[PDB]
């Protein structure tokens, strides 16, 4: 029938026309989610006297008998969604009181009648949110008392009445929603009538000037704490605007998506306990020092890209966001980095400025300057267009932690003079420039530094000067692909011990792993103990040194691929212990035995020997294949991978199918 | 596709271990990686694990 993995009877998609009526006795979550059924009488229901979460969502039930709650009194939630309880009756659910949550919705009940509910002693949350209603008139006397989270979600209420809610009089509300509906009335006392309201959703209906002036006043005196306006049109604001809203204490706001153009002088000063902060989808166009007045309590600001595509935030215009902590100017066009801009924010330690500037070719040292008294550990700075950065431009930056300017056009030889300062440096991405040639002194003012990335970066003076990553002592990362470097010294990778990480992946070393060059095949990759990853691959290294791997001992991932190496030497794997994988894609290996593979599959988790095409003889492949015989190794799937290719005898053969017993 | 999941690990060991918004910064980098450098899976579970303990 249905899969059943504890108590839940997990009938999602085999549609029915009649209940189960033959799973176990004792199912709690009968998911009929969309089985098409059309009755649901007090007969076959005897047998599920213990079912606690019924889900009869997205299905026809056009009646509801009371009798049917009379065999049922363990159930808890129920979801009767797009349903079609269209007639109601006083007594659809009279003595049918022990739920703990409630939804109707997509139902179409265009009226409540008298009161089709008084008791719910224990409805923690209703939902009806799709339906057609255009009131709020659920019961007549004292009722509701213990529901926490009402959700009149879209309908078409089209004003508020204190006489409507009177049934709300001793209950707590926690988040009251009447969004989507257009409303352009609040009758004179609304929500002091409900005894707790405290929360109240709006977004999505035009309320605008001449409407929010009397809303603010009708919140007066109300115990309202967050509030949303999001998409309700504000295309500006005022001084008079939100006065009322300075007795009732409220904490959040949300003007987000609602193209608000300009704001006034003296605009959300009434508003001494607003913490949190939305304006994040507008189209602002100028921001005067008074527009934020009174915002002193704002802690979180959202302001991706409010700032239309020139914007001018006026000299000292965040002097008064003193508790402000997470700025996110991120999609804008910011001409340009004044004097005196960000002052006054001694309390913000979390900036973004990645794709808002728009004429930041250059940063010299008077750029960063109205950063000068501000804590900053992040400063994101992508996708700005970066052409040099000049001497000392980060001098004001001492508390900053992260600087990630990867995605720019930073070309330039660098000399060490960009990093003065900078004493917490702890990650440079520096990833996708066009050309950062080095000099041996380029990194002698960050000893600090733990993620030295460095993809698509060519990066010249690698092999000329004694070591430009000597000074990096405490480097985590060194991450070096799409760079082409073609020549390295005994000596580029040295005194780096708690290095982890050493991609190596477009680069073109195939010519000096051969045997032919001037000196022997180069040892780079020595004395490094904690290097868990070695990715080298794609590069085309058709020769191994005997003794290449020795240092490497703590290593876990060796992927090694898209290389012409074949006829591995001896001993290559003889020392490495932990091998918890070992990736040879796409070489071309045709011999594998115990020396060249054989101490590598000991404690070996994942195996990637997939498109090298061995010779397929008996003595070829046959510790392979009585190796793959027990695999507690999670070997990829065998199928259609290993195949038999260089002799025309047994040409074509998949390892596993290769019967052993014949050699 | 299915290795983006994934990020999940990560996240409850956001729950499990409430450091720093920094320090996910680098769990994130070590996890990309690695995912990047290990084949499918039992391996990002073990690293990201010891990088966890070895970042509180
Ligand atoms: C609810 O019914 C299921 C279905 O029988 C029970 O699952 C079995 O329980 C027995 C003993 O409890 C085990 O030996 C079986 O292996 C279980 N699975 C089966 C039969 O597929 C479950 O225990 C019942 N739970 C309660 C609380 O009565
Ligand atoms: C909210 O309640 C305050 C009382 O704390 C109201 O303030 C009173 O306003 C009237 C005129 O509107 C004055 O005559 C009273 O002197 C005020 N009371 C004071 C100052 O303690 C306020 O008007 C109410 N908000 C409304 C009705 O929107
Ligand atoms: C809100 O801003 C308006 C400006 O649009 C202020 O109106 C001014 O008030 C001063 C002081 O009473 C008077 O010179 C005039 O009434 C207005 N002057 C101008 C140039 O408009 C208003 O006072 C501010 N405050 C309130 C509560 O409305
Ligand atoms: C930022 O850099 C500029 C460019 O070097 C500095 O301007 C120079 O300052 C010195 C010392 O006052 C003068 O002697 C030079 O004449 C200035 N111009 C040039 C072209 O060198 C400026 O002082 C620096 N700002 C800070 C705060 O150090
Ligand atoms: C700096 O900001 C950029 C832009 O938002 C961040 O890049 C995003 O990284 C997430 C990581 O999952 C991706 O999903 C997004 O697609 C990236 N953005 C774009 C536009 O591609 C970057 O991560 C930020 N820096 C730090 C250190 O977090
Ligand atoms: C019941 O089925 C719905 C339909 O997808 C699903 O969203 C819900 O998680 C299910 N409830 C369970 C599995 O407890
Ligand atoms: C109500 O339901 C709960 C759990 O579903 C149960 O513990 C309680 O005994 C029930 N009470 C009545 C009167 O049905
Ligand atoms: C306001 O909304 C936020 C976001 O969901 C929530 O964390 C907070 O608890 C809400 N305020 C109250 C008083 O419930
Ligand atoms: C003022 O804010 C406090 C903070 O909890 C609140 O208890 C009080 O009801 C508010 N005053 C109002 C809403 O008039
Ligand atoms: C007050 O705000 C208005 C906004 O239009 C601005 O024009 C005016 O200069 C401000 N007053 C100041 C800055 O003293």
């Amino acid at each position: 029938k249905c899969t059943v993995s504890h108590e839940v009877a997990d009938c999602s998609h085999l549609k029915l026309t009649q209940v189960p009526d033959d799973l176990p006795t004792n199912i709690t979550v009968l998911n009929l989610t969309h089985n098409q059924l059309r009755r649901l009488p007090a007969a076959n229901f005897t047998r599920y006297s213990q079912l606690t979460s019924l889900d009869v969502g997205f299905n026809t039930i056009s009646k509801l008998e009371p009798e049917l709650c009379q065999k049922l009194p363990m159930l808890k939630v129920l979801n009767l969604q797009h349903n079609e309880l269209s007639q109601l009756s006083d007594k659809t659910f009279a003595f049918c009181t022990n739920l703990t949550e409630l939804h109707l919705m997509s139902n179409s009940i265009q009226k409540i009648k008298n009161n089709p509910f008084v008791k719910q002693k224990n409805l923690i949350t209703l939902d009806l949110s799709h339906n057609g209603l255009s009131s709020t008139k659920l019961g007549t006397q004292v009722q509701l008392e213990n529901l926490q989270e009402l959700l009149l979600s879209n309908n078409k209420i089209q004003a508020l009445k204190s006489e409507e809610l009177d049934i709300f009089a001793n209950s707590s509300l926690k988040k009251l929603e009447l969004s989507s509906n257009q409303i352009k009335e609040f009758s004179p006392g609304c929500f002091h009538a409900i005894g707790r309201l405290f929360g109240l959703f709006l977004n999505n209906v035009q309320l605008g000037p001449s409407l929010t002036e009397k809303l603010c006043l009708e919140l007066a005196n109300t115990s309202i704490r967050n509030l949303s306006l999001s998409n309700s049109q504000l295309s500006t604001t005022s001084n008079t605007t939100f006065l009322g809203l300075k007795w009732t204490n409220l904490t959040m706001l949300d003007l987000s998506y609602n193209n608000l153009n300009v704001v006034g002088n003296d605009s959300f000063a009434w508003l001494p306990q607003l913490e949190y902060f939305f304006l994040e989808y507008n189209n602002i166009q100028h921001l005067f020092s008074h527009s934020l007045h009174g915002l002193f309590n704002v802690r979180y600001l959202n302001l991706k890209r409010s700032f239309t595509k020139l914007p001018k935030i006026d000299d000292f215009s965040f002097q008064w966001l003193k508790c402000l902590e997470h700025l996110n100017m991120e999609d804008n066009d910011i001409p340009g980095i004044k004097s005196n801009m960000f002052t006054g924010l001694i309390n913000l330690k979390y900036l973004s400025l990645s794709n808002s500037f728009t004429s930041l070719r250059t940063l010299t040292n008077e750029t960063f300057v109205s950063l000068a008294h501000s804590p900053l550990h992040i400063l994101n700075l992508t996708k700005n267009k970066i052409s040099k950065i000049e001497s000392d431009a980060f001098s004001w930056l001492g508390h900053l932690e992260v600087l990630d300017l990867g995605l720019n056009e930073i070309g330039q030889e660098l000399t060490g003079q960009e990093w003065r300062g900078l004493e917490n440096i702890f990650e440079i991405y520096l990833s996708y420039n066009k050309y950062l040639q080095l000099t041996r002194n380029s990194f002698a003012l960050v000893p600090s530094l733990q993620r030295l990335m460095l993809r698509r970066v060519a990066l010249k003076n690698v092999d000329s000067s004694p070591s430009p990553f000597q000074p990096l002592r405490n480097l985590t990362i060194l991450d070096l692909s799409n760079n082409n470097i073609a020549n390295i010294n005994d000596d580029m990778l040295e005194g780096l011990e708690k290095l982890e990480i050493l991609d190596l992946q477009h680069n073109n070393l195939a010519r000096l792993w051969k045997h032919a060059n001037p000196g022997g095949p180069i040892y780079f990759l020595k004395g490094l103990s904690h290097l868990h990853i070695l990715n080298l691959e794609s590069n085309g290294f058709d020769e191994i040194p005997v003794e290449v791997f020795k240092d490497l001992f703590e290593l876990k991932i060796i992927d090694l691929g898209l290389n012409n190496l074949n006829t591995l030497p001896a001993s290559v794997f003889n020392n490495q212990v932990s091998l918890k994988s070992l990736n040879l894609q796409k070489n071309l290996i045709t011999s594998v035995e115990k020396k060249v593979f054989g101490p590598a599959f000991r404690n070996l988790t994942e195996l990637d020997m997939r498109f090298n095409p061995f010779d397929c003889t008996c003595e070829s492949i046959a510790w392979f294949v009585n190796w793959i015989n027990e695999t507690h190794t999670n070997i990829p799937e065998l199928s259609s991978h290993y195949l038999c290719n260089t002799p025309p005898h047994y040409h074509g053969f998949p390892v596993r199918l290769f019967d052993t017993s014949s050699c | 596709s299915l290795e983006e999941e994934a990020e999940r690990v990560v996240e409850e060991l956001v729950k499990e271990f409430n450091l720093s918004r920094t320090q996910e910064i680098a769990l994130r980098r070590y996890a990309e990686y690695a995912a990047r450098a290990t084949a499918s899976e039992e391996v990002i579970e073990e690293l990201l694990r010891d990088v966890a303990e070895r970042l509180s």
